[PDB]
């Protein structure tokens, strides 16, 4: 390249949706239930096999503080509009937004075996956990330290990106933080408004009919409820749990069966726990630097240059609504150091000379925003003679009076 | 309870694919985990990849780029498939649910050689005393001497294999018997070698 | 991947014994993301302690784990001649798994005397051509045991090859077993052969000579 420039001319921001799991469903094994549950003999059951029941209850605490830590590490990061539409995507006074509700409708439904026969069941009262358990095998779904009320308050707090600045003033610093100047902003705002609005629509109609983005959501939520329901299916129907039906051979094949069901599912429940710690991780990176505070790295927020996003409240995830900046139509122009006028030599103040093949402009270096060439524009040094690369041109002082 | 059984080629020559199969017997391929975890000879264990059986196929970053584990349509098997498999790659894998029942391992060994069949001489006793069966010639290693057809456990020392000048194994089976029954029992030993097909069973 | 190090590589303990072993992570893993496995000579390895501490079935109250952040310990208590393997430890916390060069757990007893059997070789392999004579060290501890071949009363060394079993779970002895290779041009040039061997439990050397 001897003298060009390739420079973009037309832009187009767009959002995009991140689905990524932070939460599993907490498990807890009730001992002195789960082992003797109606053989009405629970001393010798629970001396000899009531030992094994606490080892794996350990792990399951286990895995449940580490859910529990998961969820503080990616929703509790902080403690406490214009021409775009904004009523989708803030709460409406159960105090969700109506892309809040849509995820956990869809999500939902996911699960339809133990978890959702647990809540039937429950009857929306904490203090029935001594009853629920004895109709379900002993088997025990721990409500979550952070609750639904409290997960979409902290959603709606983080969701102060919206913000004493304007929304159109801090619209133009993060374009200026991108490396284009707020005169861009400012003058195609009603383009930006119209994309963004069409591009919401876009996230409503592709986020609640097609499945499309929740199909990394919807599956390791089915796949919890099924690894739940697989154990009641493999404790029910063989190695049933005993009931008011030298014999001692026969319990010994049901208690030993049973326990090692058990022992299946925090084996595979563990694994399932690091692939959602891992995710998780990912979560509170992606809210740490794309959520409060506009992101420099490249096409890991979204496809372009990331500008901004915003968090959502999906039931066991975070949903991040990205808003990218994507360059298009790139042109190359032919560019020059200096402009001779008059014997003088002048230089852009900000920018670089441009020409599209007739006439000379000076334009932003990441931008094709023309403008005229004046004496407000460049900056006079040197004589003619000097620069290597000039070109003959005219300066248009604006003072011309009569 | 659950079984794990793996079974596959014994011997593969280089620039070559694996294809070991796990076989399930007494549970289902649907809702559990699943990987492969190898063992050079004499070294530690390292782990090939994980995979669940809708999806979420995840293997090491440092294998990946010449690995695939598939799943069945028969609802009891998976397979793992290895690329490019050089003279490093000989392992006895093993396949398991998880992290916990996992199986016996199967010995795979990646040379460019022929499967030479083993050749059974025995070690008659020279007036307790001692009598075995020695195993010379044979190029893999998965090879199972039993005594008596199972019977005769008690007492059986058999020793690993060592490697000859020639490049073939040499193996060794010892029983001790006490000598008020030195000829009284008929003692056989059984062979079973699998990549050469060959099962020899000898007298004493 | 996280790097971990066993540091007590080789252990020799009598019964009624402790043994402490430790797993160091290079990373901070968690309590609850990893594992200990015994691993028998000939065997698959076999779950024993899954997250920090939590025990599997079919396992006594001997095997106990303890431990959080970059040290994990694996104590022994009372321990048994039936403890003969190689422990590893495992994290399943990482999406790279990885384990670490295992810790061999042997069994000490009292010194035991080898009896030692020749084997000549039989008909069959004198018709394929190549001799080969066995010199077998049934029951004996320690592994340190020494075998020469004496051809002829004459030292014979490159020709010689040994093979060592691992220690029998119901009592702690060894095998050993010494094959002598040779051609059947150079077996039939000879008339005398023996299997010397010296070992910590015999006050003087044994040996055991035989002719065609
Ligand atoms: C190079 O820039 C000049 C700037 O003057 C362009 O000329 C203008 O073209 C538009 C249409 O694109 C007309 O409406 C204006 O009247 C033109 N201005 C003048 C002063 O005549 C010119 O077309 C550009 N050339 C190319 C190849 O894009
Ligand atoms: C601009 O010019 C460069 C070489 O300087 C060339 O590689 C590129 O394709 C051109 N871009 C166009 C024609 O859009
Ligand atoms: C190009 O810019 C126009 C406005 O000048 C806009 O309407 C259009 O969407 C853009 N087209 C693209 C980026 O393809
Ligand atoms: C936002 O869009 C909704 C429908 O999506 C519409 O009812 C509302 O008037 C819009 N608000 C504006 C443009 O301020
Ligand atoms: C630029 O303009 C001057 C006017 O004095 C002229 O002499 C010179 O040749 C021009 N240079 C060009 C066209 O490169
Ligand atoms: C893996 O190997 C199996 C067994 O040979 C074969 O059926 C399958 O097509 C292979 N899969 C590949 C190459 O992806």
């Amino acid at each position: 390249s001897n003298n060009s420039i390739a420079i973009p001319t037309n832009f187009t921001i767009s959002v995009t949706t991140e689905i990524l799991p932070v939460s599993m469903t907490k498990t807890s094994v009730d001992c002195t239930m789960y082992i003797c549950g109606d053989s009405t003999e629970c001393s010798n059951l629970l001396l000899q096999y009531g030992s094994f029941c606490t080892q794996l209850n350990r792990a399951l605490t286990g895995i449940a503080v580490e859910q529990d830590k998961n969820t503080q590490e990616v929703f509790a990061q902080v403690k406490q509009f214009g021409g775009f539409n904004f009523s989708q995507i803030l709460p409406d006074p159960s105090k969700r937004s109506f892309i809040e509700d849509l995820l956990f409708n869809k999500v939902t439904l996911a699960d339809a075996g133990f978890i959702k026969q647990y809540g039937d069941c429950l009857g929306d009262i904490a203090a029935r956990d001594l009853i629920c358990a004895q109709k379900f095998n002993g088997l025990t779904v721990l409500p979550p330290l952070l609750t639904d009320e409290m997960i979409a308050q902290y959603t709606s707090a983080l969701l102060a990106g919206t913000i004493q600045i304007p929304f159109p003033m801090q619209m133009a610093y993060r374009f200026e933080g991108i490396g284009v100047t707020q005169n861009v902003l400012y003058e195609n705002q009603k383009l930006i408004a119209n994309q963004f609005n069409s591009a919401i629509g876009k996230i409503q109609d592709s986020l609640s009919s097609t499945p499309s983005a929740l199909g990394k959501l919807q599956d390791v939520v089915n796949q919890n409820a099924q690894a739940l329901n697989f154990l009641v299916k493999q404790l029910s129907s063989n190695c049933g749990a005993i009931s008011s039906v030298e014999a001692e051979v026969q319990i010994q094949r049901l208690i030993t069966c049973r326990l090692q069901s058990l022992q299946t599912y925090v084996t595979q429940m563990l694994i399932r726990a690091a692939e959602y710690r891992a995710s998780a991780n990912l979560a509170a990176t992606k809210m740490s630097e794309c959520v409060l505070g506009q992101s420099k790295r490249v096409d890991f927020c979204g496809k372009g240059y990331h500008l901004m996003s915003f968090p959502q409240s999906a039931p066991h995830g975070v949903v991040f609504l990205h808003v990218t900046y994507v360059p298009a139509q790139e042109k190359n122009f032919t560019t020059a150091p200096a402009i001779c006028h008059d014997g003088k030599a002048h230089f852009p103040r900000e920018g670089v000379f441009v020409s599209n093949g007739t006439h000379w402009f000076v334009t932003q270096r990441n931008f094709y925003e023309p403008q005229i060439i004046t004496t407000d524009n460049t900056f006079v040094s040197g004589n003619c003679d000097v620069v290597i690369g000039i070109v003959n041109n005219t300066v248009y002082d604006p003072l011309q009076p009569e | 309870q659950v079984q794990l059984r793996e079974s596959g080629p014994g011997l593969v020559k280089p620039s070559e694919t694996l294809s070991l199969t796990c076989t399930v017997s007494g549970g289902s391929t649907s809702g559990y985990y699943w990987s492969w975890i190898r063992q050079p000879p004499g070294k530690g264990l390292e782990w090939i990849g994980y995979i669940y059986d809708i999806g979420s196929t995840n293997y090491n970053p440092s294998l990946k780029s010449r690995v695939t584990i598939s799943v069945s349509t028969s609802k009891n098997q998976f397979s793992l498939n290895l690329t490019s498999v050089t003279a490093a790659d000989t392992a006895v894998y093993y396949c398991a649910r998880g992290f916990d029942s996992w199986g016996q391992g199967t010995l795979v060994t990646v040379s460019s050689a022929s499967t030479k069949g083993p050749s059974v001489f025995p070690l008659a006793p020279s007036s307790t005393a001692a009598l075995g069966c020695l195993v010379k010639d044979y190029f893999p290693e998965p090879v199972t001497v039993s005594w008596n057809s199972g019977a005769l456990t008690s007492g059986v020392h058999t020793f690993p294999a060592v490697l000859q000048s020639s490049g073939l194994y040499s193996l060794s089976s010892v029983v001790t018997v006490p000598s008020s029954s030195l000829g009284t029992q008929t003692y056989i030993c059984n062979v079973n070698h699998k990549p050469s097909n060959t099962k020899v069973d000898k007298r004493v | 991947e996280i790097v971990l190090t066993q540091s007590p590589g080789t252990l020799s303990l009598s019964p009624g014994e402790r043994a402490t072993l430790s797993c160091r992570a290079s990373q901070s893993v968690s309590s609850i993301y990893l594992a200990w496995y015994q691993q028998k000579p000939g065997q698959a390895p076999r779950l024993l302690i899954f997250a920090a501490s939590s025990r599997a079935i079919g396992i006594p109250d001997r095997f106990s784990g303890s431990g959080s952040g970059t040290d994990f310990t694996l104590t022994i208590s009372r321990l048994e001649a039936e403890d003969f393997a190689v422990y590893y430890c495992h994290q399943y916390g990482s999406s790279p798994w990885t384990f670490g060069q295992g810790t061999k757990v042997e069994i000490k007893r009292t010194v035991a005397a080898p009896s030692v059997f020749i084997f000549p070789p039989s008909d069959e392999q004198l018709k394929s051509g190549t001799a080969s004579v066995v010199c077998l060290l049934n029951n004996f501890y320690p592994r340190e045991a020494k075998v020469q071949w004496k051809v002829d009363n004459a030292l014979q060394s490159g020709n010689s090859q040994e093979s060592v079993t691992e220690q029998d779970s119901k009592d702690s002895t060894y095998s050993l077993s010494s094959t002598l290779t040779l051609s059947k041009a150079d077996y039939e040039k000879h008339k005398v052969y023996a299997c010397e061997v010296t070992h910590q439990g015999l006050s003087s050397p044994v040996t055991k000579s035989f002719n065609r």
